[PDB]
């Protein structure tokens, strides 16, 4: 059987995906995350981790949004 | 696919697991004190959001004529109950922080070397599986230090004086596991976690292993010489080994590591005179790595007691397996 | 405060959200190397993560829990935020575990162990259920729960 | 979650002999003729020590280590108090010949580790005519604390003279016994990452110098290991 090597992200790539985000200043960021999985790489990551990532900085930063928000709704009254 | 998580303690950490124990071990009301002040505090940090419990409900229960209810005219009489509580609080924090650092500042100097000891052992395993340890039988030890502390003394001068009836008792439990040959290893690493003041700089890093001027001395030793004046140019130096009038009589005793030259006695680290001989005389390292291992652990002999079951089974108990 | 932190927030979250994917595993030697490291890359120097998700009030009430008081237990114990991958504990010390229980106990929930009669009928009750799930001797990831 | 103990000799001579007579009854030691056949027995369990000492040095001390079990040495008393029950007359003769036979002759199959079992037990009950060293050895009478006492007028450093093995030998022993631990020492510091060396190391000059040797080895005689050889009668 056809092998294929699927190991790894193109960097190139990996820039695009936090992005993509915005569709479904932040130029700074979408490099900064490649670079800290870049550091990982020291121990060992995965592009699952890299994703696990993600998920967690949107729906925590989500999170935090909100319980700031409700915060500011108190603190307005 | 999942998320590796890892307890262990840290020295930081473990010290002060200890120190909790000694606490109880020296004095029950050092504890009994301590401790129920903690949690009042803790109430007291329940009771301030309470307070602040009420403040959210005042704004939002009708959004408007707050200023006609009365139930807010009571909100200003709780206020006082908190400030009440908080002054309370204030004073509490403040009282128990300068006295409870005394209490408990006693003890952590002994702590941390029993924090060192722990995290030496450890490493133990490395070379030879099955040179793991329960960190419970660790405790259950150290437990017995209170047990048999049993010194009459000021508390400042006893520390010191349980540090060291402790190592002694340290030491023999491991050496229950510890094959022949590795129990110099032992010693010696042991060691060197306690106290890095005497092998200060870099000595060990030669020593470990990671000539034109001298005509006297044994060539196989020449080419450690030159070896060793590199890495240590200050030592090397200082040594006057060309001199080689003193060396001349230490250098052909058997049995030298004893009869170090008197001059220098003084002079060189205690530690270091086995860097002599390391370069010297590999005849005596083995004695010399045990006399001073010895001399600084305080036992006469590297080796522990001998094996006979039955003086070792009282230890034993029906929680813990005995495995030989 | 609100205002100028909250404008410090995006990398506030990716500080926080980077700690625990990844130093979920390593000891606080190697650990804190890289909060510096990527702190200065961030410029943000104070605000230290450990304060800044968990207040005050929570410490407290963890050692209250009976938690260990270490620092590597503050770390550890936040880690349990993390809910998309599940956490596993290795705990020599039962209390670190005992005390996720613990405050877990008033609370929905359930405990097995890796060999157990009733292990795979416990397992089948809890995820209908909803309750809350901890297993003890896991000595490897079960094929089953892949 | 073990109470984890070692099972082996004891290292020093004296250990050995704290051990055997630790572990030693006091009332065997001690009978109604006190001191005549117990006077053999300590003979005994000074002999054994040394055999189990020699180990520390090989191949030349001993050709193998030998498993000298306990037993060897509790059913040399076993032998010992039954010969010894014997009313009188008893004979240390045969009960060294009896000894190399039955409870060491099964350990030793080699000539020259026979040759020199032979030579311990004829030094320690004799028959040759053509007690042990003296300033070690001071001799004691029956009481069972006076043997004990003994063990501390026994020095801690133990050497080959009183083996019997040469002095410069604990030197060459000291060395590699020193090597090791340091060796042992320099293991504890790191735990290594670890690495694919299959690609590298065979790539690496490892391998390498094995070839850079036999290189010069021939080159004189290339025609050596190039020639033919004739398969000759």
């Amino acid at each position: 059987c056809q092998v294929l090597w699927m190991e790894g992200w193109s960097n190139s790539s990996m820039k695009k995906i936090p992005e993509m985000l915005f569709s479904e200043v932040d130029p700074d960021f979408l490099k900064s995350f490649l670079l800290i999985h870049e550091s990982c790489k020291a121990y060992g990551a995965t592009p699952s981790q890299y994703m696990t990532f993600l998920h967690v900085y949107s729906a925590i930063s989500s999170s935090k949004k909100k319980e700031l928000l409700k915060r500011q709704s108190h603190l307005q009254a | 696919i999942v998320t590796e998580v890892n307890f262990t303690t840290t020295r930081s950490g473990l010290r002060g697991q200890l120190l909790a124990l000694t606490i109880q071990h020296e004095k029950p009301d050092l504890e009994e004190q301590k401790t129920k002040l903690l949690q009042q505090e803790e109430d007291k940090k329940i009771q301030l959001a309470k307070l602040e419990e009420s403040l959210l409900e005042t704004l939002a229960t009708s959004q408007g004529n707050i200023l006609e209810n009365k139930d807010l005219i009571e909100s200003l009489n709780q206020t006082k109950a908190s400030s009440a509580l908080i002054q309370e609080s204030l004073k509490e924090s403040y009282k128990l922080q300068i006295s409870l650092d005394q209490e408990r500042d006693a003890y952590l100097p002994l702590a941390e070397s029993a924090s060192k000891m722990y995290f030496i052992i450890s490493d133990l395993s490395k070379i030879n599986n099955m040179y793991r340890f329960s960190l419970a039988a660790f405790l259950r030890l150290f437990q017995r230090a209170l047990q048999n502390k049993q010194d009459s003394e000021n508390t400042e001068q006893r520390i010191q004086s349980l540090i060291s009836s402790l190592q002694h008792m340290v030491y023999e439990y491991i050496c229950r596991c510890l094959f022949k040959a590795d129990q110099l290893m032992f010693a010696l690493h042991f060691v060197r976690g306690m106290h890095p003041e005497l092998f200060q700089e870099n000595e060990w890093d030669t020593f470990t292993g990671v000539d034109q001027l001298p005509s006297w001395i044994d060539q196989e030793r020449s080419w450690a010489v030159a070896t060793l004046k590199i890495a240590l140019p200050s030592l090397y130096q200082t040594l006057c080994f060309e001199d080689a009038a003193l060396w001349r009589t230490y250098y052909n005793n058997s049995m030298c590591e004893q009869e170090f030259p008197s001059i220098l006695a003084k002079k060189v680290s205690l530690f270091q005179q086995i860097l002599v001989v390391q370069v010297l005389r590999p005849d005596r390292l083995q004695s010399a790595m045990a006399l001073f291992a010895c001399k600084t652990l305080g036992l006469k002999e590297v080796s522990p007691l001998p094996l006979n079951l039955k003086r070792l089974y009282k230890e034993t108990l029906e929680i813990e397996p005995i495995l030989i | 405060e609100i205002t100028e932190e909250l404008a410090t927030l995006p990398k506030r979250a990716q500080l926080a959200a980077a700690f625990i994917t990844y130093l979920s595993a390593a000891p606080e030697s190697l650990r804190k190397t890289c909060l510096e490291e990527w702190t200065k890359s961030a410029g943000l120097e104070k605000f230290d993560l450990r304060r800044f998700l968990c207040t005050e009030s929570e410490q407290l009430i963890w050692k209250s829990e009976g938690l260990p008081s270490d620092d590597l237990s503050i770390e550890n114990a936040l880690v349990i935020l993390q809910s998309r991958v599940c956490p596993f504990l290795i705990d020599p010390s039962s209390q670190a575990t005992e005390w996720l229980k613990t405050h877990l106990k008033d609370s929905r929930l359930e405990v097995i162990n890796q060999q157990d009669s009733n292990f795979i009928t416990a397992l089948e009750l809890a995820v209908r259920f909803g309750k809350t799930l901890i297993i003890q001797e896991m000595d490897g990831v079960e094929p089953v729960l892949y | 979650s073990s109470l984890k103990i070692t099972y082996e000799s004891p290292p020093g001579l004296k250990k050995n002999l704290m051990r055997t007579y630790e572990s030693w009854t006091p009332e065997q030691i001690s009978k109604k003729d006190n001191t005549h056949r117990a006077h053999a027995l300590f003979s005994l369990a000074w002999f054994h020590a040394a055999c189990q000492e020699r180990r520390n040095y090989i191949p030349q001390g001993w050709t193998k280590f030998y498993e000298f079990s306990l037993s060897d040495l509790r059913a040399g008393y076993n032998i010992i108090d039954r010969l010894f029950d014997g009313a009188k007359d008893v004979q240390w003769e045969f009960v060294h010949g009896l000894l190399e036979n039955a409870i060491y002759g099964g350990r030793i199959d080699n000539y020259f580790d026979l040759r020199v079992l032979q030579s311990y037990l004829k030094q320690f009950f004799n028959s040759s005519v053509i007690i042990f060293p003296y300033s070690v050895s001071l001799p004691q009478s029956c009481s069972i604390l006076d043997y004990r006492a003994v063990i501390e007028k026994i020095p801690e450093d133990d050497k080959p003279s009183f083996f019997g093995l040469p002095a410069n030998i604990a030197r060459s022993s000291q060395r590699m016994i020193s090597s090791q631990v340091i060796s042992q020492l320099r293991i504890l510091g790191r735990s290594i990452t670890a690495g694919s060396k299959f690609d590298r190391e065979i790539w690496s000059n490892e391998l390498s110098p094995v070839l850079n040797l036999w290189k010069k080895l021939n080159q004189n005689s290339n025609l050596i290991h190039q020639k033919v050889p004739p398969p000759n009668d």
